[PDB]
């Protein structure tokens, strides 16, 4: 029930909300051995509504994301685009001559050895069962 | 480190995208379940 | 006993065989009783008081002759001292702005995840009181979402003296990953971008750009300079190898288990 | 038993071919265009689109293993 209202907030662009949640719940929260959110969930109230975007918009202007987020210009708008893509949430690129924030498509999972990598351990797995099943088998 | 530098100026768990996926037509679907074979 | 308590204490430090006789003091502390448990005669523990205390000022030595090294040699011992296996540790106010010395040190220099491994240990003491370290912590929510040169916008929130020979790192550790992103997909822009938005209109920043890095501005631009590659590929380099798989497979099946 | 009838085709067709190279052979128009023929063959196979028979048809082959 205290941890109920934690994630829903996440999803809302309302922090007052969730400030309000924390200080109605901290104790519960201090009790579960978690004081450590608040000092990083500010950090990914902003970088839940970036990657929704980017997984949502495949050539997103900075001019426009902004104005989205309730953040009321296109400077507040890339004041999310620059560690996003060196924390690893998004593909895409950015030109200075547009200001465009375009991201592409993965294909070569099929055309390119991706299946017989992930295949050889699970092959070397099946095997081992059946290694552990005959040697642990005779004892009559 | 690096500013991302700028020059302008309920509880619905993926039961979200089920519940504001659900709002007008089922609610005599929840016991209309079973009346279907004698005319149909 | 007390060998030049506070000689050289306030106004200046210039002597260096002064230094040889503080470690000469610094012979008889740890020769007094012990160091390691320090279990019994909690006075012993009372100069114990004091030398945290001359290496706390031994600390502010190091900042006044730009010694890393070893200001953390200054308070690792300090903060092993803080953590005496019997840590009773009566009160002394130049912990908490010490700790924000070393709050400093530590997050000027990429230590993000000793940061965080920090913090655990004091719960209430960082956050409800102890501005040198509510500073540190409201730079680092400051230092998550897109407030790190909005930080240099709240340079001038100084509690203690003046803090300057770790946020010149500070400078230091964003300028370069500064021109490291513009190294990155963030292709070239003109002279006025790199004036209103780095910041500091123009002092010699440009010769700190030009020198550091390339990035001469020639007729009117940035210029950026070539920086892909080729992506060759062979796939046949594993035709060795994946068939020392193949081979591999049908020996561990054909073999009596 | 495959390739060792490859090997021991190679080290004959060589002791020919060291022969008829220097000092004593007819180098008649036999053989040595008609086995210029074989290198024309040779194929390149590390190259653009074969690498995509070998990601889409082997992989087939080890999900049915």
């Amino acid at each position: 029930m205290p941890y109920f209202l934690l994630t829903q907030a996440v999803r809302t662009g309302n922090l007052a909300k969730f400030n309000q949640v924390l200080d109605q719940f901290g104790e519960k929260f201090q009790a579960d051995g978690t004081y450590t959110l608040i000092i990083r969930l500010r950090h990914n109230v902003i970088k839940t509504g970036v990657r929704m975007i980017s997984l949502s918009y495949s050539r997103i202007s900075l001019a426009d994301i902004a104005q989205k987020l309730q953040l009321d210009s296109p400077e507040d708008a890339e004041f999310i685009v620059a560690k996003a893509i060196r924390d690893g949430v998004i593909e895409a690129s950015i030109n200075h001559e547009k200001g465009y924030v375009q991201s592409k498509e993965m294909i070569d999972i099929y055309s390119t050895r991706e299946p017989q990598l992930a295949f050889h351990q699970r092959i070397s797995f099946c095997l081992d069962i059946h290694n552990m099943s005959v040697k642990a088998m005779r004892f009559p | 480190m690096s500013e991302k530098k700028q020059p302008v100026d309920e509880d619905n768990w993926d039961d979200d995208n089920v519940e504001d996926d659900f709002s007008n037509q089922l609610r005599a679907e929840l016991e209309k379940h079973g009346y279907k074979m004698e005319t149909s | 006993m007390y060998e030049q308590l506070k000689g050289e204490w306030n106004r200046k430090s210039p002597n260096l065989s002064k230094c040889g006789e503080e470690l000469g003091r610094l012979k008889l502390v740890l020769l007094e009783l012990n160091f390691l448990p320090t279990t019994g005669t909690k006075l012993t523990k009372q100069q114990l008081i004091l030398a945290r205390d001359i290496l706390e000022i031994g600390a502010q030595w190091s900042i006044l002759r730009k010694d890393i090294p070893s200001f953390e040699r200054y308070m690792a011992q300090l903060k092993c001292y803080y953590f005496d296996y019997k840590e009773q540790l009566p009160e002394s106010a130049y912990m908490h702005q010490l700790l924000g010395l070393n709050l400093l040190f530590l997050l000027s220099q990429n230590r993000v995840a000793e940061f965080h491994t920090e913090l655990e240990r004091l719960p209430a003491k960082d956050i409800q009181t102890n501005v040198y370290i509510k500073h540190p912590v409201s730079l680092e929510q400051y230092l998550m979402e897109g407030s790190y040169n909005k930080v240099f916008l709240a340079k001038g929130n100084i509690p203690a003296e003046s803090y300057t020979f770790f946020i010149d790192i500070l400078l230091d550790t964003i300028r370069d990953e500064i021109a490291g992103c513009i190294e990155k997909a963030y292709e070239k822009i003109l002279f006025t971008e790199a004036t209103r938005i780095l910041f500091f209109n123009t002092p010699k920043k440009m010769t700190d750009y030009a020198k550091k890095r390339g990035w001469v501005l020639g007729p009117n631009n940035y210029y950026s300079f070539a920086s892909q590659q080729q992506k060759p590929e062979d796939t046949t380099i594993p035709s060795t190898e994946l068939a020392k798989q193949v081979i591999e497979y049908a020996r561990q099946l054909e073999m009596i288990v | 038993h495959g390739l060792k009838g490859l090997n021991s085709k190679l080290l004959d067709i060589r002791s020919y071919l060291e022969k008829v190279a220097t000092g004593k052979l007819p180098i008649n128009h036999q053989i040595i265009y008609q086995l210029q023929d074989v290198f024309n063959l040779l194929p390149d196979v590390s190259l653009q689109e074969f690498v995509k028979a070998f990601y889409l048809k082997t992989n087939d082959q080890m999900v049915v293993v």
